[PDB]
């Protein structure tokens, strides 16, 4: 896919979205669709709506609250009206622009929609295994634990190109930790990194060569360093949209190319962003654009409020089922950005509408890990900070899986399948670089 | 190619030792830089650019542009409302404001991007350079409009003598045009 922007197409996903979740509503609440109805046009009666959340203007205000939000309605809901929300009659909510929701109410007089209430969009359901499945996986690592570590960039500081750090680390995963999987989520060359901004590159003189390019300075900087993660290691790279060896600088991003970057085949693999895989039998979902950072919520309530911010995230991430929820995306002022690219949104939707056990989302704030609705999400904070401080990096060490322990969650059904529950089973550290 | 860039936006460079923006325009006159036989130099301070302190630079401009065109704003037609806006209805070509029916168009459109960078790929052209078909950078009345004009065969030699830069230069801007 090359860089063309069609806004009919743009705008066939942004409609798909609020169709896809209308059949979700439907099945799970068990609702017929002609209890839904047009909520932009007046009603005597209370209807189902189901819509995205919007401005109530279109050029508008930095911050906004519960009395400047709309709802846009599909195109065959109400033939894409948007529509003015009266949210005085909810004391409790968190909205974000982009959001998909599904509500209870009714448009008296024609100019306004009053919420009654908010159905909740379900949680997507969780991946199961095969009791032959987790057999293997544990002959797999002959009893002893699953440890994966994460890594996020940038990876040198702002005044220099030091990796003598990334270095101690490599040292220290080898010869100590010994996990059995690294992820490295960019970005490595970073393009607004001010002295690549500036075009203020010195001479290398350990270098032989110099570099002519930023992608032969990832060459001759990243590559030997790189190929010095143990064989053993198998190694995962996913790139940033501020990668500048990536030439697909809109998320969704295309992997990289490994070959490109003279990685060898024994132990790297470039994954796209975002991905989704299986280490063992644990799910991951890796998205590397910062929707922590970036998911400004209008909230009410004091018992919304009272809540942690990163847990009312993780769950609109986890109802919205895509890891880049935000619409439109943020922008950063022009320098960089979520850099979205609408017609392709469908790729960043969870993977077989199935939950990760595990989602990783790098991003700005400061490391985290935490338990929310069942799902391990882990932010494991920049690798190093900007004045070339010590960043971090998570640690992911996970039970083998035992059918025995009770650990693993027999699902009900002729064919008998296990709910891995990482959770239970998954230590999270986040431990200085 | 004339028409082509009209509205293109030059490519400002920076020099790495002082710090003095100008825009670059090829192997063409100007008071602020010089292609000399060993390659781009500042004329504020003689400072000579390295490959990489071109290139780093090229790619950066290119990735700006390649963000703002996916910050994704769009414009409306009609010239008695003309909002820009990022939000996209459901029907995109429909204008949000109630009862508009102008078009709307991504402001930055893909014909645009493509032509930026077609722009960027002419100045680092040799043969284009050496039939002088480059977009001047400045225009009479600027009053940094340059004061030495360059001679074609100093244009001719100074391009072949800068043949490498000129391709390694090239090949950055290549690197996205394929991709485009
Ligand atoms: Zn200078
Ligand atoms: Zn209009």
């Amino acid at each position: 896919r090359t860089m063309r922007q069609n806004l009919q197409e743009a705008s066939d996903v942004l409609d798909d979205q609020i169709e896809s979740f209308t059949k979700i509503i439907q099945n799970h609440y068990k609702l017929s669709p002609n209890d839904f109805a047009d909520p932009t046009i007046q009603s005597q009666s209370e209807i189902y709506a189901v819509g995205r959340i919007v401005p109530d203007s279109p050029t508008y205000d930095k911050f906004l609250n519960p009395e400047s939000l709309s709802l846009e309605t599909s195109r065959m809901g109400g033939v894409g009206r948007r529509v003015r929300l009266d949210l005085s009659q909810v004391n409790e909510l968190s909205f974000f622009l982009g959001q998909i929701v599904a509500f209870k109410g009714k448009n008296a007089n024609g100019d306004y929609f009053t919420v009654n209430s908010i159905l909740p969009l379900p949680y997507p359901n969780s991946p199961v295994s095969t009791s032959q499945e987790l057999q293997e996986f544990q002959a797999n690592l002959e009893g002893s634990s699953l440890k994966v570590i994460v890594t996020c960039g940038p990876y040198f500081a702002n005044d220099n190109f030091s990796l003598e750090l990334l270095q101690e680390f490599i040292d220290s995963i080898n010869n100590e930790v010994k996990p059995h999987v690294l992820i490295m989520f960019g970005p490595f060359i970073d393009i607004t990194h001010p002295l690549i901004a500036s075009g203020k590159l010195p001479n290398f003189p350990q270098f032989k060569t110099q570099p002519k390019t930023l992608d032969e300075l990832f060459l001759k900087l990243f590559t030997p360093i790189l190929k010095t993660i143990s064989p053993h290691i198998q190694t995962v790279l996913i790139p940033s949209t501020k990668d500048a060896i990536s030439n697909h600088a809109a998320y969704p991003q295309a992997s990289l190319i490994r070959k490109a970057l003279q990685l060898p085949k024994r132990n790297f693999k470039c994954m796209a962003n975002p991905s989704s895989f299986q280490i063992n039998e644990i799910y991951f979902g890796c998205s590397n654009v910062d929707t922590f950072k970036d998911l400004k919520e209008v909230i009410k309530g004091g018992t919304t409020s009272s809540r942690y911010r990163l847990d009312r995230v993780s769950e609109h991430i986890l109802q919205q089922r895509r890891y880049y929820p935000i619409f439109p995306g943020s922008i950063r002022t022009h320098i960089s950005g979520a850099d979205l690219d609408v017609s392709y949104l469908g790729l960043t939707e969870f993977v077989g509408g199935f939950s990760p056990d595990i989602m990783i989302i790098p991003s700005e704030l400061q490391h985290f890990a935490r338990v929310v609705q069942n799902v391990v999400v882990i932010n494991p904070g920049r690798f190093i900070r900007a004045t070339g401080n010590r960043g971090s990096y998570a640690q992911i060490t996970v039970q083998c899986p035992d059918l025995e322990d009770g650990k693993l969650t027999l699902v009900e059904g002729e064919e008998p399948v296990y709910l891995h529950n990482v959770w239970k089973r998954a230590r999270v550290d986040l431990i200085a670089s | 190619d004339v028409e082509r860039f009209k509205d293109t936006v030059t490519l400002e460079l920076s020099c790495p030792s002082c710090d003095k923006r100008f825009p670059f325009g090829g192997i063409v006159s100007s008071n602020y830089y010089r292609v000399s036989y060993n390659g781009l130099q500042c004329k504020h301070c003689e400072q000579l650019f390295t490959p990489l302190q071109l290139t780093s630079q090229i790619e950066h401009s290119i990735r700006a542009h390649i963000s703002l065109y996916y910050a994704g704003w769009l414009q409306c037609d009609d010239s008695t409302c003309g909002i820009v806006t990022r939000q996209v209805s459901v029907f995109g070509k429909r204008c949000l404001n109630d009862g508009c029916t102008g078009v709307m168009r991504y402001k930055y459109s893909d014909k645009q991007l493509y032509n930026q960078l077609l722009y960027f790929d002419s100045l680092f052209d040799c043969e284009k350079n050496k039939k002088q078909e480059l977009k001047p950078i400045y225009l009479p009345d600027d009053l940094d409009y340059p004061k030495e004009q360059l001679t074609e065969s100093s244009i001719k030699a100074l391009t072949e003598q800068n043949r490498e830069l000129m391709e390694t230069g090239r090949s950055v801007v290549q690197k996205y045009l394929n991709d485009c």
